[PDB]
């Protein structure tokens, strides 16, 4: 068994000879009649083997009497058959041919070896003419074509000392000639003398490459083919059909082609034919080879009479139709079934239907073995005939066998784990599968013609997994997020919401009950109202003492429904639980609380009884809909007459040649909107409490029985928008442009539609539908590419003994808290001693599991940031420590080693991603104000205005939480200064839409400077008012004469000097950008707060965030600190001369100057500071900042995008998938290894755990971190197997084999593809057995 | 024991380990055909495997000891 | 004859089916009249009239 | 199609999601009960024997 | 319809999909990788060797389940050695690490 690793190197022709069992010489396959093998063709039975076993063709020698005998009658060996799968032939060629993937693949592995270019050798081998096979005199070069009339000069010059003729043999001899060693050691010897610049690094490239081939062990001669194996017959079969028609694999075609051309070449070379035909035959042989190797890549594909091209070998490994994706990873199943589904309303949780027909079909082996055991069917003829005749015992024994015999259930698409579960059978003669209605949601399944599929645990590990793991009763929480999956579907909730209700109108007000018994006696007798708050007695309990119930009774004036319900409650809770009208939120929290304190089993029976009861009385509750449940409001004609008069006025306005259309058109839409929103009011007023039903009085009105508001209130179906679109206007409607129609839906469904309103709705319907049907692929790719990365994490030390790691702060932004820090802290270890807002009140000694005693202790405290020894910050090499991960969620305790995940992440993230694609600063409420890192100014008017783009407003509450978050234009006009307090509901900024003002706080003379007609600007009169100045065009419109120089109308005094900014020694003029149009002329004076210039006016991003593609257009954050200055002057984009304090200046990046900047031409930035208004590449963050800041940036952005959509995932996933991004360690120094070699950060830690230690102080090198993406990490892997599975298998196979790779089969897909166990799951015990063995010698 | 697979885990601590223990135990009853410990109560040997597991009667150490000693005694009967 | 779930008609918005329903109920309204006129075997004058 | 009675209600989980409930009497009339003509064949061909 | 194993192809020799012809249902990588998330490494290898590609696995398993012992013998999918002979017609040394 045991393995470490093994070596590989190229295919010897000796090896194909040894492997093969006989030359194939012919293309011939069979006879025309006697459909039987051909000697020395492709199906040579004497080579590959016979059909029967230990027998010769005559049948002399047989059955291991004559074991290693060859029947000399037919010369046929007495040998066995499973080798028929093995035994290959071979083929000896006329002339050498080469392997295309050593040739056409990127860096060639043969051209990169020689470093002599390609097209040279192409024409050497398209034989433009004679060609230097060997420039014996280096005067002549190899790979040098010599024409029939130029060759003679090489000839009569040297004659002897050159070989300049045709063929692949040129390259053969080349590879055989070149010697790698002494180049290597020489390049080293002169590396030591002067380890030069680019010169030496390419010396070094070669030196290490050379030695890599040396010590790796390689033989680039076998880059070139001389022997060609023959794939066995049954690897490329040829079979008949019923109608005599035959059927084949396309490979035989190419096999025949190659053999025929080769034999014809054997002919032409015996005749010394004119070698032009030998060239053509050589091109043809190499072509047929290369098409066996890769046909449709070279040129126009080869096709039959079909005109369709024919599949090669490579596609049988590659993409879909290869082994991997189609039928090695994903199979067709034995003993399965599937059919249409319907509801089981009277199921228990563990149950499922089984039409006994398919019960029998799948379980015939058990019932047969059992009919033999009893012996009624004495033989299998008897059992099969008895079971065709359907004995009565077949039924009782089918029940016997099926009793306690779990089975799986599968619906397409299997998004996450819970789409497939395992229930107990319930045998039925109903052709429809019955299904416990509550797991309609995990399946996303609703009964509109759906079919489920079914699978059979035969073995006992599978049976017991089905019952312990897939079971309906071990799965009660999403691991995406710890919510219950037991939601009331839509009916028991409607039921309960009806029961525990509290009217005023029906009857039976204020009498007394000793308890819910006479509540049921009354309500089942027909006396009380279920919905009537009537005095009763309760006797709840509580476990106040140490798990010790505490009895008590009391009275509570409560409804008949809550009363009657309360008995279901399992005597541990208070009555306030049931003392409201049971919203489904309450029901979530009910089974929550139930599970929490009780453990679980009550919550089980409890929920069963509640499903039971709500279904029962909801059928007794009655629910329907009527025409008058939607309205004919009394004010229907009057609204029409009013709208009639309004549009008549609009008509006459149009008649005038005034309001012309846009004002008119928008006016018309707005008035229609308001008119039928008033209709909506009329109607919802004319239903809900219109039932005036007196009772013992004058009159009283009460909620009428519409059923629409009720089914809208529980959460079953509907909501205010549904009810308006039935009632009021159906908002506006956008035609396919994305613009918005300005004459709406006026009517509704009851009143009656118009043809074109309908037709406009068809557009939005169709657009949204095509979005739905065409993004299952998008998640498809994102999920599956992420999973193919999937490796694991295993712990090794109790605590790494290491220090702090990550900070925890909650995720409240935009709205309320979205992850309590109470939860974020939950189960983790503290980085450190942590205090309370009563400070120096330590509560951990640097590390404690902070279970909810602590998280609640600290929810009690308003402490607002804590740190955690992170799994990242765990410094245990080749693993982590347990405290740093914190808690196992399933165990609910600090985690134990070995179990690990990450497709869990994939399901959690992808499964919801299916549909979930479809100026001002304010504070809202009281409290302190904590806004900073902004440049702003008290503008001319006396309130705050931004002058650094960074700020985004937040509406902070009195405790401190952000209630709202919104963005703010630079240079805006506020009515609030931050650090004030305001009543919410206020336009804090009344901004001008077009003007972006250019106010001059200074009072100095203006005069036209820096700015001249038709270079930096135009000067172009403001036509409407009529006065002007120098008029600053945008970026592209001005000519490039002065586009290289910033236009700045300048302020001066009577002296001409720089009117410095008031309070500082800084000059004050404005490098005017586009639209900055000054209206008053040269020499004019401006005032304080005076405008020189007036400036008028998805899931794809998910793909972008995950694929690590660069951000795109605009300028970015300060790359490096130190003074930064401007560069090359606008060849489209101007550059940025950075000048770091001690670092290096030369970096300069094209920036849109059209997109205005932040740091001026001689202002300093700190690194990682915004330069402009736009994003930055995350690679800038990893290369510039460390790891925590970058990963924080990414996870921030991505969960903002999701959280936007009403989304929730335990973000542990989004960080572990980023640990799996890339671990490429770009070395900083050299001395131990190369200077910037991509190495295992692991092995990096190893070397520094060896060399930097007293072996040296330091001889080696330090290292950096890297990114560049997930897919290339998939590629960039120890194994090539997991890499050579997915798309572009070809190039991966090339680069795999070229090293002679010999993967050690540890990763997931690695051991998978050979079907042997991998470290965990079922194989966990054996893997850790091997681990203890490795520890135990 | 029938509808849920919790307490057998509360004894052991894992589903993987519970599931494998129930399997190992019931291989000794589907084919070995010797007797259970918890009464039969008309259930397939899933139920009895999990019950034998639940009462504190079966686990991998116990099965190791039983097979080990009864193999040593057989080795001593052979000689 | 049959029972239907009105769970979806607001969310399905097929109100024409509702109108279909009413205009069908009234039509059996006339068919029963003619039924009774049949079993009661009305005079020609009444058949004409009705 | 056919003309017959309707009432719009939930019922004990039998019209849970889009499903249909129905009296026994409509099939005593067979008025929805109906037919499917299907096809079967025999090629009788030349045999060597 | 609900049925059992059906036919196999020729050039890859793999079982059938379509109930009328006794089909098993095909799976994407999604559905095996959910099993990876789950942890049924046994059931994964059962869905890598026996039912589609491997032989000794399915028949060893079949002989065993009727012996009552439901034991696992892993081997190798035919897909793998097929991969090798395919990339070996390309003239590269590739070979089985046969047990
Ligand atoms: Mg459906
Ligand atoms: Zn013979
Ligand atoms: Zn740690």
């Amino acid at each position: 068994e045991e393995f470490d690793a093994i070596k590989i190197a190229l295919a010897s022709p000796d090896m194909i000879r040894s492997w093969s069992f006989g030359e194939v010489k012919k293309p011939e396959t069979i006879n025309y009649r006697t459909f039987k093998p051909e000697r020395d063709g492709l199906f040579c039975a004497r080579i590959f083997g016979p059909v029967k076993d230990y027998e010769c063709l005559c049948g002399k020698y047989k059955r291991l009497k004559h074991r290693g005998v060859i029947c000399e009658k037919c010369g046929v060996e007495v040998t066995q058959t499973k080798v028929r799968r093995e035994r290959m032939g071979h083929i000896e060629l006329a002339s050498p041919t080469a392997h295309i993937w050593f040739l056409k693949s990127l860096p060639s592995r043969i051209g990169l070896l020689l470093d002599m270019p390609l097209r040279d050798i192409e024409r050497v081998l398209y034989f433009e003419s004679y060609v230097v096979i060997e420039g014996g005199m280096t005067n002549l070069e190899r790979q040098q074509i010599l024409t029939e009339e130029q060759y003679l000069d090489a000839l009569e010059e040297f004659g002897d000392e050159f070989d300049a003729k045709m063929g692949a043999e040129a390259i053969q001899a080349l590879l055989k000639s070149m010697d790698l060693e002494q180049e290597c050691e020489q390049l080293r010897e002169e590396l030591n003398e002067t380890n030069s610049e680019t010169k030496r690094k390419k010396l070094t490239k070669r030196i290490k490459l050379l030695e890599a081939f040396v010590q790796s062990g390689n033989k680039p001669e076998w880059m070139i083919l001389t022997v060609l194996p023959v794939l066995p017959p049954d690897l490329r079969p040829l079979v008949p059909l019923d109608g005599g028609r035959f059927a084949t694999s396309d490979l035989n075609d190419l096999y025949r082609r190659v053999i025929n051309r080769n034999n014809r070449l054997k002919r032409l070379l015996d005749l010394a034919a004119p070698d032009i035909i030998v060239r053509n035959e050589k091109r043809m042989l190499q072509e047929a080879v290369d098409a066996l190797l890769d046909n449709g890549r070279r040129g126009r594909a080869i096709t039959g009479s079909n005109k369709r091209p024919l599949k090669s070998l490579a596609d049988m490994i590659k993409g879909k139709q290869g082994r991997f994706r189609q039928n090695l990873l994903g199979k067709r199943v034995d003993y399965s079934g599937r059919s249409v589904i319907t509801v089981g309303p009277y199921l228990r949780l563990h149950q499922c239907g089984l039409p006994k027909k398919m019960a029998l079909e799948l379980f015939k082996p058990f019932i047969y073995g059992k009919l033999e055991l009893r012996g009624l069917a004495t033989t299998i003829k008897a059992a099969k005939k008895m079971v065709e005749r359907e004995e009565a015992v077949v039924w009782d024994i089918l029940d016997e066998v099926i009793r306690e015999h779990p089975v799986l259930l599968n619906r397409a698409p299997t998004l996450h784990r819970l789409g497939i579960q395992a229930f107990e059978p319930v045998l039925i003669e109903g052709k429809a599968i019955q299904l416990h209605p509550l797991v309609c949601a995990a399946y996303n399944a609703d009964f509109d013609g759906d079919q489920m599929a079914v699978h059979v645990p035969l073995t006992l590990e599978a049976q017991l997994e089905a019952r312990a793991l897939m079971m309906s009763t071990n799965n009660i929480l999403s691991p995406a997020n710890g919510e219950p999956i037991i939601v009331p579907s839509q009916d028991v909730v409607l039921g309960l919401y009806y029961m525990t209700r509290d009217c005023v109108n029906a009857k039976g007000e204020g009498m007394v009950l000793t308890g819910p018994k006479e509540a049921e006696r009354l309500y089942r007798s027909g006396l009380a109202s279920l919905h009537a708050r009537v005095k009763v007695r309760i006797t709840e309990y509580e476990k106040d003492a140490n798990g010790e119930l505490v009895a008590k009774t009391s009275l509570k004036d409560t409804t008949v429904g809550r009363a009657i319900l309360w008995m279901i409650v399992p005597k541990g809770l208070p009555y306030s639980i049931v003392n409201q009208a049971l919203g489904k939120k309450a029901i979530s929290k009910m089974l929550n609380t139930c599970y929490r304190i009780l453990g679980l089993k009550p919550t089980v029976i409890f929920a069963d009884q509640i499903m039971y009861t709500g279904f029962a009385y909801a059928a007794r509750s009655g629910a329907s809909v009527g025409i008058d449940d939607m309205v004919i409001p009394e004010k229907k004609h009057e609204i029409i007459s009013e709208a009639e008069a309004e549009v008549a006025e609009i008509q006459e306005q149009f008649q005038s040649g005034l309001v012309t259309a846009g004002e008119r058109y928008n006016k018309v839409i707005d008035i229609w909107a308001a008119a039928n929103d008033r209709v909506s009011k009329a109607m919802m007023d004319n239903l809900q409490t219109e039932t005036v039903i007196n009772r013992d009085g004058q009159e009283e009105k009460q909620v009428s029985f519409n059923s629409i508001y009720m089914m809208a209130d529980s959460g079953a179906r509907g909501s205010a928008a549904q009810i308006r679109q039935l009632a009021g206007m159906r908002g506006l409607m956008a035609k396919p442009d994305g613009s918005i129609i300005e004459t709406p839906i006026t009517a509704n469904f009851r009143e009656g539609l118009n043809v074109l309103q309908y037709f406009i709705s068809t557009h939005g319907a169709r657009k949204g539908l095509a979005d739905t049907a065409l993004k299952t692929a998008n998640s498809g790719y994102l999920t599956r590419r992420l999973v193919d990365v999937a490796q694991d994490l295993v712990v090794t030390e109790d605590d790494c003994g290491t220090h702090e790691g990550i900070m925890m702060t909650p995720v409240i932004e935009g709205g309320d808290v979205k992850e309590p820090l109470r939860d974020r802290v939950l189960g983790r270890v503290t980085a450190e001693d942590v205090l309370k807002p009563g400070t120096a009140d330590i509560l951990v000694p640097r590390n404690t599991l902070l279970h909810e005693q602590w998280c609640d202790l600290l929810e009690e405290n308003s402490v607002d940031a804590v740190k955690v020894r992170s799994v990242v910050s765990c410094d245990t090499d080749f693993g982590v420590c347990a405290h740093c991960y914190g808690r196992d969620l399933a165990r609910g305790h600090i985690i134990n080693k070995g179990e690990a995940i990450g497709v869990i992440a994939a399901q959690s993230i992808g499964e919801p991603g299916t549909q979930l694609t479809m100026s001002s600063i304010q504070v809202k409420n009281k409290g302190s104000i904590k806004l900073s890192n902004v440049k702003s100014v008290v503008n001319s008017s006396g309130k705050l205005v931004i002058t650094s783009r960074n700020t985004e407003l937040k509406l902070i509450d009195e405790f401190g939480r952000t209630k709202e978050s919104y963005k703010v234009p630079y240079g805006a006009v506020l009515a609030k200064g931050d650090g004030e307090q305001v009543a919410g509901g206020e336009t804090v900024a009344n901004w001008d839409p077009h003007t972006m003002p250019v106010i001059t706080e200074v009072s100095g003379f203006v005069r036209f400077t820096d700015m001249i007609d038709g270079q930096t600007i135009t000067r172009q009169t403001d036509e409407l008012t009529g006065l002007s100045s120098l008029v600053v065009l945008d970026s592209a419109e001005r000519t490039a004469g002065g586009k290289d120089l910033r236009p700045a109308l300048k302020i001066v005094d009577a002296q001409g000097n720089d009117v410095l900014i008031p309070g500082t020694d800084m000059p004050a003029q404005y490098f005017l950008p586009g639209k900055a149009i000054v209206q008053l002329e040269d020499g004019v004076q401006i005032s304080s707060g005076d405008t020189l210039a007036r400036i008028p006016q998805g899931l794809p991003r998910v793909a972008d965030l995950f694929e690590a593609r660069r951000p795109k257009e605009p300028a970015i954050l300060a790359e490096i600190s130190g003074i930064v200055s401007f560069g090359k002057e606008t060849k489209g984009k101007r550059r940025l001369v950075i000048t770091p304090v001690d670092g290096s200046d030369p970096y300069e990046e094209m920036i849109p100057k059209w997109r205005q900047l932040n740091v001026f031409e001689g202002e300093r930035v700190e690194r990682g500071d915004v330069i402009s208004d736009g994003p930055e590449a995350p690679h800038d963050i990893l290369r510039l900042r460390g790891v925590h800041a970058v990963t924080r940036y990414i996870v921030n952005e991505v969960q903002d995008v999701y959280r936007l959509q009403g989304v929730k995932i335990n973000d542990k996933h989004i960080e572990v998938i980023v640990r799996q991004m890339l671990r490429k360690a770009t070395i900083v120094n050299a001395g131990s290894s190369d200077f910037l070699e991509g190495e295992q950060v692991e092995y990096s830690r190893v070397k520094i755990a060896n060399r930097e230690l007293e072996a040296n102080g330091k001889v080696g090198a330090t290292y950096s971190r890297d990114l560049l993406g997930i897919t290339k990490a998939s590629l960039a892997t120890e194994s090539f197997i997991s890499a050579a599975s997915f798309q572009e298998t070809t190039r991966v196979l090339t680069e795999a084999a070229v090293a002679g790779k010999r993967d050690e089969l540890r990763g997931l897909k690695e051991n998978v593809i050979v079907g042997r166990l991998i470290p965990a799951g079922t194989g966990y015990a054996y893997h850790q057995d091997r681990m203890r063995r490795r520890a135990a010698g | 024991a029938r509808v849920t697979v919790q307490d057998a885990v509360e004894k052991i601590g894992n589903r993987f380990d519970l599931v494998l223990v129930a399997a190992r135990r019931a291989r000794q009853m589907q084919v070995g055909g010797k007797d259970p410990l918890v009464p039969e109560e008309n259930d397939k040997t899933t139920v009895i495997a999990l019950r034998e597991i639940e009462e504190g009667l079966i686990n991998n150490q116990i099965l190791d000891v039983r097979e080990r000693q009864e193999q040593q005694e057989q080795e001593a009967a052979e000689l | 004859d049959i029972v239907l779930n009105p769970l979806g008609v607001p969310s399905r918005m097929n109100i024409g089916q509702i109108l279909e329903t009413h205009l069908g109920m009234a039509a059996k309204g006339i068919g029963d009249k003619i039924n009774a006129m049949l079993k009661q075997q009305q005079e020609v004058a009444k058949l004409r009239e009705f | 199609g056919q003309n017959m009675r309707v009432a719009f209600m939930p019922w004990n989980g039998y019209n849970f999601e889009d499903s249909i409930l129905v009296s026994e009497r409509v099939v005593q009339e067979d008025r929805f009960t109906t037919i499917h003509i299907q096809e079967l064949a025999c090629v009788s061909r030349d045999t060597k024997l | 319809h609900a049925r059992s194993t059906g036919s196999y192809s020729l050039v890859t020799q793999q079982p059938l999909g379509g109930k009328a012809q006794f089909g098993g249902q095909r799976f994407g990588e999604m559905e095996v990788w959910a099993l990876e998330a789950y942890g049924a490494a046994y059931t994964l290898q059962e869905m890598l060797t026996v039912k589609s590609d491997d032989v000794n696995g399915r028949t060893k398993m079949y002989k065993n389940i009727v012996d009552g012992n439901h034991q696992m013998e892993p081997g190798m999918p035919e897909s793998f050695n097929v991969l090798l002979k395919e990339i070996r017609s390309l003239g590269i040394n590739i070979e089985l690490e046969d047990e």
